[PDB]
């Protein structure tokens, strides 16, 4: 149980063990694999957990990753950028050009993306390099852009 | 495009469904009795 | 059997067939776990030899009893229909969902345990109310008035024609349509449209036929009229001739005036008591409103009133040329003759109008209706 | 004729080419033709997923490459991307291929590279890294391929000025996360560290527990570095491992790292280890004070904590390697599960060819104990994730037949096939004859 509660815990809620990235698109071989072990290892769990193998909980190292969504400007420094976030929707056969997320809520600079979350650029000042607002996401400035004063 | 082949393949297995629920019997409609697997 | 009412698909997307192979799937996981418990250890042939087990361990013959308690624990308390109560238990196939009073209990014959319950066909009260086929067609055969017929179907029809319009407006039904109008107005052919539309249960009740010759039945009878009505499914059952609360006296009845009146208390009650009487609506009418006791007409009891007057001299006019759609009348007379005969008409009386035309017509045996005939029918019916 | 003219004329031809298909002796370019019309007004009334299952029912779907406009390829391709989750191993690999050229034929990038990194096809990957010609979309890939875990040593033929080359090397090799990471940190102000007490709560559990005698058991202190560990990870700093001795007493700071034993002396050296997660340069100084230590155990641990700081992240002097193949050759057991394990978790899915070698000697010494070898698996199964490489399956099949009944009923055993499986992840068709060849194991491991 206190195993659990510090795993409730990690990284006070900025790590997460997902084995999947862009959308449920990619499947990250390492953390599956350390997710799998852990799993096979908690199957004997008096033997193997309980015994003197502890330290199996170490092949979770390879799962964690930060939920951070860090916009960087051209030169490499980090920039607070208006996002919106919510739960994507599929977009599949759907006529026009239909919002990817549920959710009017603008989130400034690093958004925490929970499972399942989306996120979309608020401000058309940056054209983001990326179709998939996560982790590291380059903004190039928008040439046509003109303040609207 | 195939309207045919999706419910023809829904109908054999709804039939099938019975078909095969039949042979462990929920039938014989009683007048007061409970099911063979509830005595 | 209710395996999965997932219908929102209604398409041919992936999801539904996906949804179809998931369940086919499981149906297959189930019937391999089923059949190797007979190809391992069938150790009987599971088909006949069960039911011959039941039957012979059963009483062969079993009796008509009567469930008057209930025992959950392998027990049950009810009377022989000789008279001696018995303690019967309860058996395997017990099933027991209707441990209510008065379902037939059937015991063993050898030790007359519980043997099998009492399948009940009879509901006689519900019966001697029930409405078997559709009276009249449509309401395009009530004709003229419609000023209720627009309310009548809100009050009736609207609830069960989609009732998401009054769930939208957060609100519920009208409580209940009293029908008063001029004798002869067509109450009762405000009543054959209903049933004609109507989509739930219906029952017909007879406005004398609430207060009955032995004291404390009127009562019962009101309680029974709600049980089956409301225990049934839901209804829309009217009690005609309401005014047969107190108007008509008669000696068959024990009691006298405070047996009308523990009547109409009763009435009162069943529509307005203490439970929740559940999906049911009440449409009565009467031709003397003027005496119904006061309270069962509250607002909260019989909410929608609705009053019935005689046929326009407009509305004669659909009245006359719908009551003789079929008849095969010359042309020698012109109904607006006869439309301004009688200074009250009520609906009935171009009915009777009619039916005493089609007559004098038929004892000459002659093919069509003369102008003759409908003036010596005119006097037949409104002159006696 | 309308639409409903060409949906009924698509259907019909997908049934007819299904049945032709079994006949093998009508001509195809007549219906080639009119699937070509289909296809082209398909395409010009945005009836794109229409235009897609023609095409998948005729099998033609290299047609597709002609068709796809500017205004088109954003919808066609997502079709395509839904399509292939439905369609299995041999069509799903085709309708990838087909959709990774219309993605190159669109200048769409980043796409394409997601598309051929579900292949698993690291030319598909240098094409497309070739034919970009925008730094910034090639930063943005580096980003993307890091967060996947896979090592793209970049050609001298792909840029021409080294100093852009180290700075993308750097960004594959993640170095700049933990910089991220802290920047969230301090926006957040979640800087503080909280200890393990806190998320506990204890004050709320008083209301029972007041008779209860302070009794520290070994696996209380255990679940508590866990849970220290896992709350603290990659802040840098702890209260309990890390605090400032600043209580008026001058002993060591390894005070909590005693009273745990053995085992509890390892995971409290890994919860170090942890907590200067990504943070090799800090990690590396940290964790040489407790090489020093003369217990093997401590010694083990601080192997482990060294290989988790480094994961994730690749510098070019390569410590982790250099530090650990001295301390695997070592004859305590203790040290070389740790270093093994410290190397599989630093080198995951990094396919290095040096550590293939140094361990694979090591599965056929039949002197090492079970827990040696079932790590050793371990590892190698998580450096060649998905890899295929027919030298490792066979040295952990040979390492799986040498192994007495005996072993067998031990749990440990169920994780050399845990590796092996590991071995061949994501990669379906090519496990056919692993699986035959293991329906040789023993019967009870076999299954
Ligand atoms: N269009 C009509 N409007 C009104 N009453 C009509 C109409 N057509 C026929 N009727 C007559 O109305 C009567 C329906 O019974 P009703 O008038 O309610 O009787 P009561 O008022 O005595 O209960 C029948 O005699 C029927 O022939």
């Amino acid at each position: 149980v206190r195993i659990a509660q510090g795993l409730v815990h990690m990284g006070k809620g900025l790590l997460t063990l997902n084995p999947y990235h862009s959308d449920r698109f990619l499947l990250s071989p390492s953390a599956h694999a350390g997710l799998v072990i852990m799993l096979h290892a908690c199957l004997d769990m008096k033997a193997i957990i309980l015994g003197k193998y502890h330290y199996m909980l170490y092949f979770l190292v390879l799962a964690m990753q930060p939920r951070m969504l860090l916009t960087v400007d051209e030169n490499l420094k980090p920039l607070s950028v208006p996002v919106r976030v919510g739960q994507a929707v599929d977009v599949v056969g759907q006529a026009g050009r239909p919002k990817t997320i549920t959710g009017f809520q603008t989130h400034s600079t690093p958004v925490l993306l929970s499972a399942g979350d989306r996120a979309e650029l608020a401000t058309e000042k940056y054209i983001p390099l990326s179709s998939i607002l996560e982790g590291f996401v380059i903004l190039k400035e928008n040439p046509e852009y003109r303040e609207e004063h | 495009p195939y309207s045919a082949s999706i419910k023809k393949v829904e109908k054999e297995i709804k039939d099938m469904s019975k078909k095969v629920n039949d042979l462990i019997g929920i039938k014989e409609s009683d007048t007061g009795l409970a099911a063979p697997s509830q005595w | 059997a209710a395996r999965i009412p997932t219908v929102t698909p209604l398409t041919k997307c992936k999801l539904r067939l996906l949804k179809l192979e998931r369940i086919k799937d499981y149906l297959l996981m189930e019937e391999e776990f089923v059949a190797n418990q007979e190809r391992l250890k069938p150790q009987e042939e599971k088909t006949e030899e069960d039911r011959s087990k039941v039957d012979d361990i059963r009483g062969s013959p079993m009796s008509v009893g009567s469930l008057e308690e209930l025992i959950d624990e392998n027990h049950a308390i009810v009377s022989s229909s000789v008279g001696p109560e018995y303690y019967v238990s309860i058996m395997s196939f017990v099933d027991k969902d209707q441990l209510e009073p008065g379902c037939s209990i059937l015991m063993h014959n050898k030790v007359l345990s519980v043997v099998g319950l009492l399948q009940d066909e009879v509901d006689p009260m519900v019966s001697v109310m029930k409405v078997e086929k559709a009276p009249l067609e449509s309401y395009a055969d009530i004709g003229g008035l419609d000023p209720q017929i627009q309310e009548i179907k809100e009050a009736v029809e609207l609830p069960l024609t989609h009732p998401e319009l009054y769930e939208d407006i957060g609100i519920k039904p009208p409580k209940g349509v009293i029908l008063y109008g001029e004798p002869g107005t067509g109450k009762t052919l405000l009543a054959k449209a209903v049933a004609n539309s109507t989509s739930a249960t219906f029952l017909r009740v007879v406005g004398s036929e609430l207060i009955q010759k032995y004291l404390g039945d009127g009562p019962k009878l009101v309680r029974e009229l709600f049980r089956v009505a409301d225990d049934l499914s839901p209804s829309i059952v009217f009690i005609d001739e309401i005014d047969a609360v107190g108007t008509k006296r008669y000696d068959a009845h024990s009691g006298g005036e405070r047996e009308i009146q523990r009547t109409m208390l009763e009435l009162l009650n069943q529509l307005d008591g203490f439970d929740s009487r559940g999906d049911v609506k009440v449409i009565l009418a009467t031709n003397k409103i003027e005496s119904l006791d006061p309270a069962l007409l509250r607002p909260g009891r019989i909410d929608r009133k609705i009053e019935f007057p005689l046929p326009d001299i407009k509305t004669r006019r659909r009245i006359f040329t719908i009551h003789t759609s079929k008849m095969t009348l010359s042309d020698d007379v012109n109904l607006e003759e006869f439309v301004m005969t009688k200074d009250e008409f009520s609906g009935a009386d171009i009915k009777a109008i009619c039916t005493e035309a089609g007559l004098l017509a038929l004892r000459e045996r002659r093919m069509k209706v003369t102008h003759t005939d409908f003036k010596k029918a005119k006097e037949k019916v409104m002159f006696k | 004729w309308g639409h409903e003219y060409v949906r009924n004329l698509a259907g019909e031809i997908a049934q007819e080419y299904s049945k032709q298909h079994q006949n093998e002796e009508a001509p195809f370019d007549d219906l080639m033709d009119l699937v070509q019309q289909i296809i082209a007004f398909h395409m010009k009334h945005n009836a794109e997923p229409e235009a897609v299952d023609l095409l998948m029912e005729v099998e033609d779907l290299d047609l597709l490459q002609e068709h796809v406009d500017e205004k088109n390829y954003k919808r066609t391709c997502l079709y395509l991307t839904a399509a292939a989750k439905y369609l299995a191993s041999p069509d799903d690999m085709l309708v990838l291929d087909i959709a990774h050229s219309i993605y190159m034929k669109c200048e769409e990038y980043p796409s394409a590279l997601q598309v051929s990194l579900v292949l698993d096809n690291l030319q598909y990957v240098k094409h497309i890294f070739t034919s970009c010609n925008d730094l910034l979309r090639k930063k943005q890939f580096c980003y993307i391929l890091a967060r996947h875990g896979v090592l793209f040593e970049l050609d001298d033929n792909m840029v021409l000025d080294d100093d852009e080359r180290e700075q993308m090397q750097d960004i594959i090799n993640n170095y700049k996360l933990s910089e991220g990471y802290l920047t969230l940190a301090r926006d957040i102000e979640v800087m503080e560290a909280k200890s393990p007490e806190d998320i506990y709560k204890a004050h709320l559990l008083d209301g029972r527990a007041s008779a209860g005698a302070t009794v520290d058991s070994a696996r209380q202190n255990l679940a508590a570095t866990f849970v220290n560990a896992f709350v603290n990870a990659g802040f840098g700093q702890d209260k309990l491992m890390t605090g400032p001795a600043d209580s008026s007493s001058g002993s060591s700071s390894g005070n909590w790292l005693f009273k745990n034993k053995e085992h509890g002396k390892t995971s409290a050296a890994a919860s170090l280890g942890m907590i200067l997660l990504w943070d090799v340069d800090s990690g590396l100084a940290q964790l040489d004070k407790y090489f020093h230590s003369t217990d093997n155990h401590v010694i083990a641990g601080a192997l482990l904590g060294v290989g988790i700081v480094n994961c994730g992240v690749k510098n070019d002097c390569d410590p982790a390697l250099a530090l650990l193949s001295d301390y695997v050759d070592k004859e305590d057991p203790a040290i070389r599960i740790g270093a093994i394990m410290g190397l599989g978790i630093s080198y995951a899915n990094t396919q290095n060819e040096q550590l293939r070698s140094k361990l694979t000697p090591i599965l056929g010494d039949t002197n090492a104990s079970l827990d040696v070898i079932a790590f050793t698996a371990i590892s190698l199964g998580l450096v060649f994730v998905g890899s295929c490489n027919e030298e490792v399956a066979q040295a952990i099949i040979f390492a799986l037949m040498d192994r007495s009944e005996a072993d067998l009923g031990e749990p440990l055993a169920r994780l050399l096939p845990l590796g092996l499986g590991l071995l061949y992840l994501g990669k379906q068709e090519s496990v056919e004859a692993t699986a035959e060849v293991s329906k040789t194991f023993n019967e009870k491991i076999r299954k």
